[PDB]
């Protein structure tokens, strides 16, 4: 529930500087647009991507620490210790 | 070109799809992925004779749990 509202607040910060930079490089827009641009799917399967250090998804620290503890309140309820 | 481009992104989408989303993306690139090994801790568990000899038997070794 709250986990997706902070992303959805997230994404719409980035979003609007992503509008405020675009008119200083046309290219930039491209690869900095595609992630907007691709199907909801790939964009939240993309978004989800704290696990390991490639780093790859816009997302900050501390949104990736929230689902981080999440994970391992729900690994330790499921006993996998 | 604009309608090309813009599609619905994740903002303009309503909350419980966004949720139904997150469960599967959360299902399929986390739960999946995690990996836990048990299966040598488990086939030595069942293939214990747990105190049978001390457990009342009056007959030939009974089979372990893993037979």
């Amino acid at each position: 529930d709250d986990f997706v509202a902070k992303l959805q607040d997230n994404q719409r910060f980035r979003y609007n500087e992503v509008m405020q930079a675009l008119n200083m490089s046309a290219a930039l827009t491209a690869r900095k647009t595609k992630e907007f641009r691709s199907p909801p799917q790939e964009q939240i399967n993309m978004l989800l991507n704290f696990k390991d250090d490639k780093s790859e998804c816009p997302c900050p620290e501390e949104i990736r620490d929230q689902l981080l503890d999440f994970h391992e309140d729900l690994m330790t309820h499921c006993g996998i210790e | 070109v604009v309608a090309c481009f813009r599609m619905a992104p994740l903002y303009n989408l309503p909350r419980h799809r966004a949720v139904n989303l997150f469960l599967q993306g959360y299902e399929k690139s986390w739960i999946e992925t995690e990996e836990h090994y048990f299966e040598d801790k488990l086939i030595e568990d069942l293939a214990k004779p747990g105190a049978e000899p001390p457990e009342e038997d009056e007959g030939t070794k009974r089979v372990d749990p893993l037979h």
